[PDB]
């Protein structure tokens, strides 16, 4: 029920001779090692306060890992504009997202690395972990060569082992991170719309983790109406859930034997 | 592929005009990143805000946050503009508060 | 008639490019010294592809791409056209390699046939009829994926997977005598052979890029369909405030893109209409509200990637 997912961004801007470059790292949804172009005196820099406690070969190792990651996607776009007679002035992206999902037995659950271009998904790494599935003409060729080069196997090492080893390093280094545990406040509130087209609304609010359940019932199925999980400001999260005479809000959350039951208070 | 932004418009505490909070525009899911967003109070464009650094989900998708410090009355309307290069008008959200 | 000579120039990329070549279909059955650069002579026979019946194209987007698949060489192209039309790939493969005859510029290959051609027949190719399919959320639909084998070079197998929203995974294989589904079971049920996949009442999980790969004896080529789904939106408004206040609600719908502006009756088009936070149901279809205030014959259009309906409601005082 972990994660660490590397994201790297290129973005073409036209009549600017640099392309953007940007990464991120994450814990879960938790943002840390944010790394950008167009910072003074540009270096891997840590967001969280917890990252904070690495070791200076962190940075200077890491940052020429971003430095070959960064002329790497340099000469890359202009192999993508190569293949695509496309106008040299409009501002094209291409993506780049590596990361690990382990559980917290220490078993490893499902690991990706996928690369997209122009939102439109181009090339990724299978379920089996030894094959590539390509998504369009051009990734073919890209699919093929790096099947007879065999980078599924290299890939392999580094999000069985390396990357592993560090997701225990993040998650059992800072551990008094995720101590928020997700403790919802979760009430019901009730207006009347016009015509009767009111709906009962239960809200959970100020927990964390961000993964949560809200449900209703006496609305089982089909019934009541949500919103994507949104962060609040406090590094909390909120959520709710209206429905259109016994109706009850059940939550699935981190707690003691208990979800939640809860009608007009 | 282009993706049209998700906007939701909200505030950290429940809006209870009495003392001092803090609200916050959210957007997510969009591609691609040429995103312009501004904060309005009645109308007219709040100054000066905290534009977080972009950030990328899962889904290629990128999510932005922006948000102030302030305290919220009754006989004022609050909203939230944001004009994507997916929408051909610039989109305006009320925050709900209730 | 019937006996047809196909042409259908192309380029030629191969890193390790800006080569332009032109690939010729000896003959196939159909129902009812210029250019050049480089060209290849195919013919198609012991193998058989359905439609075949892209000529007399108004020309005055085929978009057809060959690529080396690494004694004799090996090759596979891929054939695109543009629009509503078919899209195939094919492998190619080169009579052995002798002692004798050596000719081919540049590059060092073989052989360039005294007629100035290659001169390779097809072996086993991968064609699908549809490439955008666009349905409902509860419809079911069916994306074909035919594909020809010459005797020989026999199937392995057939894996069905799609890529979307960034992840992807495998719905359907197969291997010589059975086969696997995932989730809702979705089986295909039959040289010219068909994999042509059928889905039942469709998801938004469903909506996505679908990959239609096979691996046989010694060749592995795959087609690709693209899957849309979209959701005919419902439709209310109501008042309140009271003064006044309007509220035009829409629900169920998706994609993410609609658009909604006013007109005010005795039309006036009045432009200027507030939103409101973005919510959806359960299944993932989107609903918002723009509320609106009246003053005293009314009219809230709403437009989609589906098609238009407007509606209106008066307003007395």
């Amino acid at each position: 029920s972990h994660s660490l997912r590397y994201f790297v961004t290129a973005v073409s801007r036209p009549g600017f001779g640099e392309p953007r470059y940007m990464e991120v790292g994450y814990v879960d949804n938790t943002e840390f090692v944010r790394f950008d172009s167009d910072a003074e005196n540009p270096r891997y820099e840590p967001r969280a306060r917890w990252i904070e406690q690495e070791g200076p070969e962190y940075w200077e190792r890491e940052t020429r890992r971003a430095k070959g990651n960064e002329q790497c996607f340099r000469v890359d776009l202009r192999t993508a504009l190569r293949y695509y007679n496309q106008s040299a002035g409009g501002s094209h992206t291409l993506q780049w997202m590596a990361g690990c999902d382990v559980e917290s037995d220490g078993r490893l659950l499902r690991g990706y690395w996928q690369f997209a271009y122009d939102g439109c998904d181009y090339i990724a790494l299978n379920e089996d972990l030894k094959t590539w599935t390509a998504a369009d003409m051009a990734a073919q060729i890209t699919r093929r060569k790096w099947e007879q080069a065999g980078a599924a196997e290299r890939d392999r090492a580094y999000l069985e082992g390396e990357c592993v080893e560090w997701l225990r390093r993040y998650l059992k280094n800072g551990n008094a991170t995720l101590l928020r545990t997700d403790p919802p406040k979760a009430h019901v509130t009730h207006h009347r719309r016009p015509e009767g087209d009111v709906t009962l609304r239960c809200w959970a609010l100020g927990f964390y983790p961000a993964d949560i359940t809200l449900t209703w019932q006496l609305e089982l199925t089909q019934e009541m109406e949500l919103v994507e999980t949104r962060p609040a400001g406090d590094g909390t999260f909120q959520k709710w859930a209206s429905v259109v005479q016994k109706y009850t809000c059940h939550v699935e959350h981190e707690g003691l034997p208990e979800p939640l039951t809860l009608r007009w208070g | 592929i282009q993706r049209t932004p998700k906007i939701q418009v909200y505030s950290r505490h429940p809006a209870e005009n009495g003392k001092s909070n803090f609200l916050n525009c959210y957007v997510s899911g969009f591609h691609p990143s040429d995103i312009e967003v501004d904060l309005l109070k009645n109308g007219e464009r709040i100054e000066k805000v905290e534009h977080s650094d972009l950030s990328f989900s899962k889904d290629w998708s990128f999510y932005l946050l922006y948000y102030t410090e302030f305290t919220p009355t009754e006989k004022d309307e609050y909203a939230c503009r944001v004009n994507h290069v997916t929408l051909s008008q610039p989109k305006i959200v009320k925050w709900d508060r209730d | 008639w019937r006996a047809v000579d196909v042409v259908l120039d192309c380029f030629l990329v191969k890193d390790g490019d800006r080569a332009r070549a032109s690939l010729v279909l000896k003959q196939v059955p159909v129902l009812d010294d210029f250019q050049g650069g480089t060209l290849a002579q195919d013919d198609p026979p012991i193998i058989f592809e359905a439609s075949v019946d892209l000529v007399q194209i108004p020309q005055a987007e085929v978009t057809c791409e060959i690529s080396r698949y690494f004694t004799a060489a090996w090759f596979m192209a891929n054939v695109q056209v543009s629009g509503g039309g078919p899209s195939i790939s094919l492998v190619m493969k080169t009579p052995r390699v002798a002692k004798n005859e050596v000719l081919w510029h540049p590059t060092l290959n073989l052989p360039l046939s005294p007629q100035g051609t290659v001169r390779t027949a097809v072996e086993f190719q991968v064609m699908t009829q549809t490439q955008s399919l666009s349905f409902l959320l509860g419809s079911s639909a069916s994306l074909d994926c035919g594909f020809s084998m010459a005797p020989g070079l026999d199937l392995i197998s057939v894996e069905w997977r799609l890529q979307h929203k960034g992840r992807g995974q495998l719905v359907y294989s197969w291997t010589a005598g059975q086969g696997q589904a995932v989730r809702k079971g979705a089986t295909l049920e039959p040289m010219a052979r068909d994999a042509s996949l059928t889905l039942p009442g469709l998801t938004i999980q469903d909506e996505g890029t679908y990959i239609c790969q096979i691996t046989t004896s010694l060749y592995r080529a795959q087609q690709i369909i693209q899957l849309n789904i979209q959701a005919s939106p419902k439709v209310r408004l109501s008042l309140a405030n009271e003064l006044p206040t309007l509220i035009c609600d829409i629900a169920g719908y998706y994609p993410l893109d609609v658009v909604v502006t006013w007109t005010r009756e005795e039309p006036a088009q009045v432009s200027g209409a507030s939103f409101s936070s973005l919510r959806q149901s359960v299944a993932g279809t989107y609903s918002i509200s723009s509320s609106l205030t009246a003053e005293p014959t009314y009219t809230c259009q709403v437009t989609h990637i589906s098609l238009e309906e407007p509606l209106g409601a008066s307003t007395q005082v």
